[PDB]
RNA sequence: AUGAUGUCAUACUUAUCCUGUCCCUUUUUUUUCCA
């Protein structure tokens, strides 16, 4: 229902960690 | 085949102006307007001999009887009693949804 | 029209205050009388002051253009 | 604690829902804030919000100034936050966008000048020695973004000793990553620094693992680029041990090894860049034979880089390098690529610059006649490049007959429409000039051949040829066979093909052109009668062709056609006014402008008056043009009575067209018509009273364009009397007469100047009326947009009042 | 909130500066200020009126066009009546016939008679001030004809030579009291032209 | 452009004008 | 997207969505935007704990924003039309066959189905009128429909039928009230909507699919089930609303028009 | 020959040169006119950077002539209000 | 006495413009019947 009820996952997860298979994007050799 | 209000007073203006037998030079003054258009909507619609009134009790026994008699043939039928074939048939129409 | 147009200096709108209009013809009046040597000449070298002391006048008046609002 | 976060909550909805204005307050409320609420409840509600998906680009944008805004106010506040903060924004440094990179980049810069390098080391420094290739990238940028932003001797001996460290490659990839990174980042400010990332790197230049190496070569190459062209001496002491590596390493350290020396070649001396390429010639003639597209693309940008390093001589590089590099290069597996075909036709370019382009040109002339369609295409393209670069002075008498025979043949073969293969064509013809008069009765008559074909688009393509070609034959004045040519053209103006006539025309209008109408046979008396039937024509490019051809005509030769054809002319024109292209209908009234020059303004001027009055359809704004045109290319006092007079005609729409046309004619005649602003002022104060909306906005747009055109003539009084009519029209509400009274207003406010237009606004600008005051303030901010200087000496002399003083004491100074 | 028309009066200069409506503004004073200068101008009536501005007319008749004396001395307008009205006689036979067969030298006057009207009959035509402000009307009330003279039709027609015959009577009868601040020259303030008076 | 003195009303074309025969109404309101 | 399976890991007790362990993890946008629209649907607490409204919506296996037709349904009746609805937009391949030529008579045979108020309607036409026909193969062939991908449709129903006890929903019909069964497709649509040629909330540009049957007519206020982009940001299974029960449902995702 | 919609930039304007198709070649960048093109047309920012090179300051098409301003815009000198080519917003 | 209101047609304006769009795979439970 409201807003920072969303956000108490988020915080958790940014206080946790993250981890580079998540979201993982190819790019290399750029300019 | 549509028919603006515009049209038909150019066209009973141009009935009144050029007489009856001219129709290709009536549809010279209407846009996008045949002389078979012209002459089928003052024969069936702008004439001023049509009866717009109201249907007696002998027309519609009249309308009923020669309806039995001779069955949609309405061209026909309609100089008898002198309306068009389109009111006689929708007054027919009428009629039997009444009876219904 | 623009939100630069609007955003402009001297520009306002229907609601704009008689204080505030005032306020920016004298900032702008101020402005000019420091831009043009000519009207900054007229009006510094008719009384017993330098150049730069005049210019350091008109800096402290467009501030007290600002200065008594409502 | 708790009301805290509610008020940091608070803050984040007045910015996020309120006014810029009550959102810039909330910032400074929240910056002056930021050391009381801390960075730890800042950090939590700020990287949930960097992480939010939903965030907009305003959204985001207000994000990075608070995070600034709050680095700015803590600095080192965020000291046990660097880790969080690093973890956010390290795919933000990885971004694949470029304004999001360039949103990590400001993050990063943020967190480096707020909390410290040290810190951000020290957290790199586990993630230095990664495994994974992609977090290994990630710190690598991240590093390189915090080495930008805090300097580079901040961490330059934390670097050197990141990779003179032997604990593991992996880091000392990484690291020697981050000064190739940091170096593509910096550019010319690592110039000063050069010499100490040379000495760092050399320990891995002479690395034994090839990735090392490889990237070692690939950091080389960087800062050679970076560098430009400072710091030759030192990286010399990498200039003895790649140049035997070589004659080493294989595969993609060759390559690098390579990319590195054709980075190193242009800025050392210049013996030394001669004994370079002799060294490296051997290696690249190697590596032409090498299938990688990779390997074959830095060939050819260290074989271009070789040729743009000066004193590599001219006859060493014509003995060498060019004949094996013409075996191999040279194939349709290399013009089946397509970036590989552009970089070897920019190649090719840059050799043909450097050593001459007659070599090149005898070397690959041959290779016009092939069958690829594609291959010759880049062959042409080639030659067309280095035909424009340099020139045909080098050409040989059988190269040029080669050159001749080789283009003919490329367009005796043209399936496609190859039109830069045409302009191609064009260009070396017209290089070649006067030397093509021995090859151009071949050429002719290859092209009168094709355009008996079955075929229209090979009737189009020789039209087309003949077009372009017609001023290189027409540069020898070889007269003959220009005119059998237009004998032949003129035969052929009955096609019934409408793209093939409308080619036929242009080469008609390029022969013309370049012939003059004297030598022009058939003569104009007996072109021009043929060309009338044609105007009648449907098809646009037939009409846009035949009008520019008409036009030609009456500019040019206009004294060899009765009065009688011309007008037949003009009543063609009126009909091909109804085209639907517009540069037909500018070419219709430049040629009307074109006969009322030839034969008088009269008569044409009845006929478009009366196709102004007769036509009543979506045309005929073109009549108004076409009229204003006639008028100022024909002294427009012999125009204006006839114009006058046709306003009295009542038919709804003559006067429209009337006030259209002087409109346009004041605006075609600018500065001369302070002699008719007293003739037409009546006519626009007649105009101004009318019932229509239509009359009252056409004269709004005269009242602009006379008030724009004779600015600075004292014709004022008749503006302001004008003026006094237009500004009482500032009441309408139909979009065109509102924009055609502001533009009126503009013109105005220009012409007469700020002074009358601010005191038409100053007893209304406060109008106690919402929307009459709005409109009033509207017109005052735009004269004030336009006039914001002049409007101080123009403002009204109010004495001061008790909020405060007003009167300048500055004004009252006399000296 | 806002005070009467008798404060504005009072506080500023101009009470015929004031308008019914102007103390219901926020800046009453500061618009009376600016309403009292020598250059300004009033708003346009069509502010107050529910009627678009010259657009309730919709059954009247007008001239439609005066041309000016040079244009007329030039004498454009004689031919091009008779072009339209032998042009307005024509059939399209004729008219398509004209076209494929053109007939010029129709006008062919000469360049000169208008190259000296457009330069040495050039003659200047009257402009209004700078404060005139056009309406619906502002086309019938030019006597602005002073009060206190007879006009040059009612002299003419009374056999005033330059005495009328009701001029004694008006001496004798001194100022009228429609028009007392009206001075009639000759007789009451001792007047060129009709105008012998102000 | 066609008007109508009775109706007080303008015309774009001429059967609109033609059309215009409420008319009676406004012929009986502005016969008094 | 993984808004189907993350009702199924939460309903197996873990709440560790995001430490759960795999092969590779799953991007945390991703889930983000499952737990989101999992607080919009009805089946989330204040604390991201499943509700016993979540329990029904994880009963029947098919996807929650489509399982709110079933919470939605005896909210305006209408629950076997629905039922339906869901079957059809429950459906792997693609409903209707457009051959390689032929085109027509499969556009006249799509035209004769046509509905107003979208394609859902649509969808029920085709049920109901493949109903009291014997359940004919000759029907789907006469009518250019696919004899493999309905039949699936009609399992699915089926199954759903089947499973509404657990459910505790009744069989419930209108039989007319098309404008309930629009109101309880928009109780269980509100995520999936956008006008303005543009999407209502996230702001991008839409471009209406040519097989749908509102290609032509263009809305005043539409909801969709998809947004494939292929070629243009497409509009696939649209439907007629006019942004007044719009409001009715989920009033905290919906404010300001 | 204008639209209500599309605002320009108004942005400062710098070094990159504008660039005019030929499907609306030679006019005026401002008010569309046809007379006397007099300044050269700036055009600020990354409308030149980029995939945008040497495009329309109009309608989008492969430019081929240097874009001008008439004289009567630089009349009030309407050229130095910023950059031309057209944003579709 | 001129204001609002309706897709009804006809005039008119902007040197307006002759123009483009059909998804690769595929997976998700439980209970009665006649000599
Ligand atoms: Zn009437
Ligand atoms: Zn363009
Ligand atoms: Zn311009
Ligand atoms: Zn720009």
């Amino acid at each position: 229902e409201a807003v920072p009820v969303e956000a108490y996952g988020l915080a958790m997860l940014r206080g946790m960690g993250w981890k580079p298979g998540e979201g993982i994007g190819r790019t290399f050799n750029q300019v | 085949g549509v028919w603006r209000n515009t049209e038909d007073e150019i066209l009973k203006a141009a009935v009144m102006k050029y007489g009856k037998n001219q129709w290709s030079r009536i549809a010279s003054l209407l846009h996008r307007k045949s002389a078979k258009q012209c002459k089928a909507r003052w024969y069936e619609w702008l004439d001023p001999s049509i009866k717009k009134t109201e249907w007696s009790r002998e027309e519609e026994e009249k309308l009923l009887h020669l309806a039995k008699l001779m069955p949609t043939q309405w061209r026909t039928i309609a100089p008898i009693i002198g309306r068009t074939a389109a009111q006689c048939l929708e007054h027919y129409e009428f009629l039997l949804d009444k009876a219904a | 029209l623009e939100h630069l147009q609007s955003k402009y200096i001297g520009t306002g709108h229907a609601d704009t205050t008689k204080w505030e209009w005032l306020v920016n013809q004298h900032r702008d009046s101020y402005c000019s009388y420091m831009g043009h040597f000519d009207l900054l000449n007229y009006f510094a070298i008719a009384e017993n002051e330098s150049k730069a002391r005049v210019r350091f006048n008109l800096m402290e008046k467009m501030l007290q253009p600002c200065g008594p609002p409502a | 604690e708790e009301q805290k976060e509610r008020k940091i909550m608070k803050l984040l909805l007045k910015i996020k829902n309120g006014t810029p204005p009550m959102r810039k307050a909330a910032l400074r409320q929240i910056t002056d804030k930021a050391r009381e609420f801390g960075a730890g409840p800042l950090f939590n509600q700020i990287l949930p919000l960097l992480m939010s998906p939903t965030l907009e680009d305003q959204e985001r944008h207000l994000l990075v100034k608070v995070i600034d805004r709050i680095l700015y106010k803590l600095d080192d506040l965020v000291r046990p936050y660097v880790h969080k903060i690093l973890v956010v924004i390290e795919p933000l440094l990885i971004d694949e966008d470029y304004y999001a990179r360039v949103e990590g980049r400001e993050i990063i810069s943020n967190l480096a000048k707020a909390a410290g390098l040290a810190t951000m080391i020290s957290t790199m420094r586990p993630d230095i020695d990664n495994m994974d290739e992609y977090v290994r990238n990630t710190t690598a940028r991240a590093f390189a973004v915090v080495a930008s932003a805090l300097g580079i001797p901040s961490l330059l001996p934390f670097l050197k000793a990141v990779c003179k460290s032997k604990k593991s490659w992996q880091a000392r990839h990484t690291g020697i990553k981050i000064v190739q990174q940091i170096a593509i980042l910096m550019g010319c400010a690592i110039l000063p620094h050069l010499r100490s990332l040379v000495e760092i790197i050399e320990h891995g230049l002479v690395d034994e693992q090839q990735k090392v190496r490889t990237i070692s070569a690939l950091a080389i190459a960087a800062l050679a680029e970076a560098a430009t062209p400072y710091g030759i001496e030192s990286f010399d002491s990498v200039l003895k041990p790649l140049w035997k590596g070589i004659r080493q390493h294989r595969g993609k350290g060759l390559a690098a090894f390579l990319k590195a020396i054709g980075y190193l070649i242009p800025l050392m001396d210049a013996e030394y860049a001669n004994y370079y390429t002799r060294e490296v010639m051997l290696i690249l003639i190697r590596e032409f034979q090498s299938p990688d597209e990779e390997m074959k693309k830095i060939v050819l940008k260290v074989v271009k880089q070789c040729c743009g390093t000066d004193g590599v001589e001219a006859n060493y590089i014509k003995t060498e390098i060019l004949p094996p590099f013409f075996k191999h290069f040279w194939q349709h597996r290399m013009a089946l690529d397509r970036r590989n075909y552009r970089q070897l036709v920019d190649t090719t370019v840059e050799l043909a610059n450097k050593v001459g382009a007659a070599e090149i040109i005898s070397r690959i002339v041959d290779d016009l006649k092939d069958e690829a369609e594609q291959y010759r295409k880049m062959v042409m393209e080639t030659i067309e490049k280095i035909m424009g670069n340099l020139g045909a002075a080098d050409i040989d008498h059988k190269l040029e007959e080669q050159l001749i025979d080789g283009i003919l043949y490329a367009f005796q073969e043209q399936t496609t429409e190859d039109s830069v293969m045409l302009n191609g064509f064009g260009t070396v013809v017209n290089a070649l000039g006067k030397r093509v008069k021995p090859y151009l009765p071949q050429i002719c008559g290859t092209v009168l051949w094709r355009l008996n074909n079955k075929s229209a688009k090979v009737r189009q393509q020789a039209a087309d040829l003949i077009s372009r070609t017609a001023v290189v034959m027409k540069t020898c004045q070889e007269e003959k066979l220009m005119g059998h040519l237009g004998v032949v053209l003129y035969e052929y103006l009955g096609e019934e093909y409408p793209e093939v006539l409308g080619s036929i025309l242009g080469a008609l209008k390029a022969i013309v052109n370049v012939i003059g109408m004297h030598k022009m046979t058939p003569p104009i008396k007996d072109l021009l009668p043929r060309l009338t039937p044609i105007l009648k024509n449907r098809h646009e490019k037939v009409q846009e062709n035949c009008i520019d051809l008409v036009g030609r005509i009456a500019d040019r030769g206009a004294e060899y056609v009765s009065a009688r054809e011309w007008m037949r002319i003009c009543f063609e024109l009126l009909e091909l006014l109804k085209a639907h292209k517009k540069a037909i209908r500018r070419a219709t009234v430049n040629t009307f402008g074109y006969i009322a020059k030839a034969i008088g303004p009269h008569d044409v001027l009845a006929t478009l008056l009366n196709n102004l009055k007769v036509q009543e359809r979506q045309n005929r704004v073109c009549t108004t043009v076409a009229i204003a045109i006639v008028a100022e290319t024909c002294s427009p006092f012999t125009v204006l009575p006839a114009l006058m007079n046709e306003y009295r005609v009542p038919e709804l729409n003559v006067q429209n067209g009337v006030l259209k046309s002087l409109s346009f004619l004041f605006e075609y005649i600018g500065e001369m018509g302070k002699d008719y602003i007293y003739a037409v002022t009546p006519l626009l104060e007649d105009a101004l009273m009318d019932r229509d909306l239509v009359h009252r906005q056409t004269a709004s747009a005269v009242v602009q364009h006379m008030s724009l055109g004779v600015y600075g003539f004292g014709c004022e009084d008749s503006l302001n009397h004008l003026l006094n009519y237009v500004w009482p029209n500032v009441f309408e509400t139909s979009p065109h007469v509102i924009q055609a009274v502001m533009g009126a207003l503009e013109g105005l406010r220009v012409a007469i100047g700020p002074c009358r237009m601010l005191q038409y606004c100053l007893q209304g600008l406060f109008h106690p009326a919402r929307k009459v005051r709005d409109v009033y303030w509207k017109i005052y901010n735009s004269i004030y947009i336009g006039s914001q200087d002049a409007l101080i000496a123009h403002y009204p002399r109010i004495y001061n009042d008790d909020k405060n003083t007003y009167i300048r004491y500055e004004l009252d100074y006399i000296l | 909130n806002r005070f009467t028309v008798a404060e504005l009066k009072q506080l500023v200069a101009r009470p015929d500066v004031v308008e019914m409506h102007d103390v219901t503004a926020q800046d009453p004073k500061l618009l009376v200020h600016l309403k009292a200068t020598r250059n300004s101008v009033p708003v346009p009536r069509h502010w107050c009126f529910k009627r678009k501005y010259l657009q309730g007319k919709r059954g009247i008749e007008k001239p439609p066009f005066e041309l000016p004396d040079f244009i007329k001395r030039t004498g454009i307008q004689e031919m091009r009546e008779a072009l339209q009205e032998k042009e307005e006689q024509k059939t399209m036979k004729s008219k398509m016939r004209e076209k494929v067969r053109p007939k010029m030298g129709k006008i062919d006057i000469d360049y000169q008679k208008l190259h000296d009207a457009f330069f040495k009959w050039q003659t200047k035509p009257k402009l209004t001030i700078h404060g005139d402000l056009y309406y619906e009307g502002k086309e019938f009330e030019t006597r602005l004809k002073k009060p206190g003279d007879l006009s040059d039709e009612l002299r003419i027609s009374l056999g005033m030579p330059v005495p009328p015959p009701w001029l004694i009577a008006m001496q004798r009868y001194g100022p009228p009291p429609s028009y007392p601040n009206l001075k009639i020259p000759g007789l009451n303030s001792p007047l060129y032209g009709d105008v012998f008076g102000t | 452009s066609y008007e109508c003195k009775l109706c007080l009303t303008l015309h774009n074309n001429e059967g609109s004008y033609l059309a215009h025969t409420k008319h009676q109404t406004n012929l009986a309101r502005r016969a008094a | 997207s993984l808004g189907n399976v993350v009702l199924l890991l939460k309903s197996l007790g873990i709440h560790d969505l995001m430490h759960f362990d795999f092969l590779d993890p799953p991007p945390y946008e991703t889930l983000l935007l499952a737990l989101e629209q999992l607080y919009a649907l009805g089946a989330l607490n204040h604390l991201g704990e499943l509700t016993t409204s979540g329990r029904k919506m994880a009963e029947l296996p098919v996807d929650p924003m489509l399982s709110k037709m079933i919470l939605a349904s005896e909210k305006y009746s209408c629950s076997e039309e629905i039922l339906t609805v869901a079957a059809m937009l429950s459906v792997n391949n693609s409903i209707f066959y457009r051959p390689k030529d032929k085109v027509v008579h499969a556009d006249n045979a799509r035209v004769n189905f046509f509905l107003p108020g979208g394609d859902h309607l649509v969808l029920l036409n085709v049920y109901t009128q493949w109903a009291e026909s014997g359940y004919s193969s000759q029907w789907c062939y006469e009518n250019f429909v696919q004899f493999r991908s309905m039949r699936r449709a009609r399992d699915v129903r089926e199954q759903l039928e089947g499973l509404l006890e657990r459910v505790e929903v009744g069989l419930s019909s209108c039989q007319g009230d098309y404008i309930r069964v629009r109101k309880a497709i928009t109780a269980g649509y509100f995520y999936h909507t956008a006008r303005g040629y543009r999407t209502v909330k996230q702001q991008q540009t839409v471009f209406i699919h040519p097989n749908s049957s509102l290609f032509e007519q263009q809305p005043r206020w539409l909801l969709y089930h998809e947004l494939v982009l292929t070629t243009k940001e497409f509009m696939r299974q649209v439907l007629e609303i006019e942004s007044s029960w719009l409001l009715e449902v989920a009033p905290h995702y919906y404010k300001a028009k | 020959k204008h639209h209500p919609d599309l605002i320009f930039c108004r942005k400062q304007a710098g070094v990159a040169i504008g660039r005019l198709c030929e499907k609306c070649d030679g006019k005026c960048v401002i008010c569309d006119s046809y007379v006397r093109p007099c300044t050269l047309v700036r055009i600020c920012d990354e409308c030149n950077y980029g995939s945008y090179q040497g495009r329309c300051v109009i309608c989008g098409g492969p430019g081929v002539s240097d874009a001008y301003y008439c004289k009567e815009c630089t009349i009030q000198e309407k050229d130095r209000d910023g950059c031309p080519k057209i944003v579709n917003l």
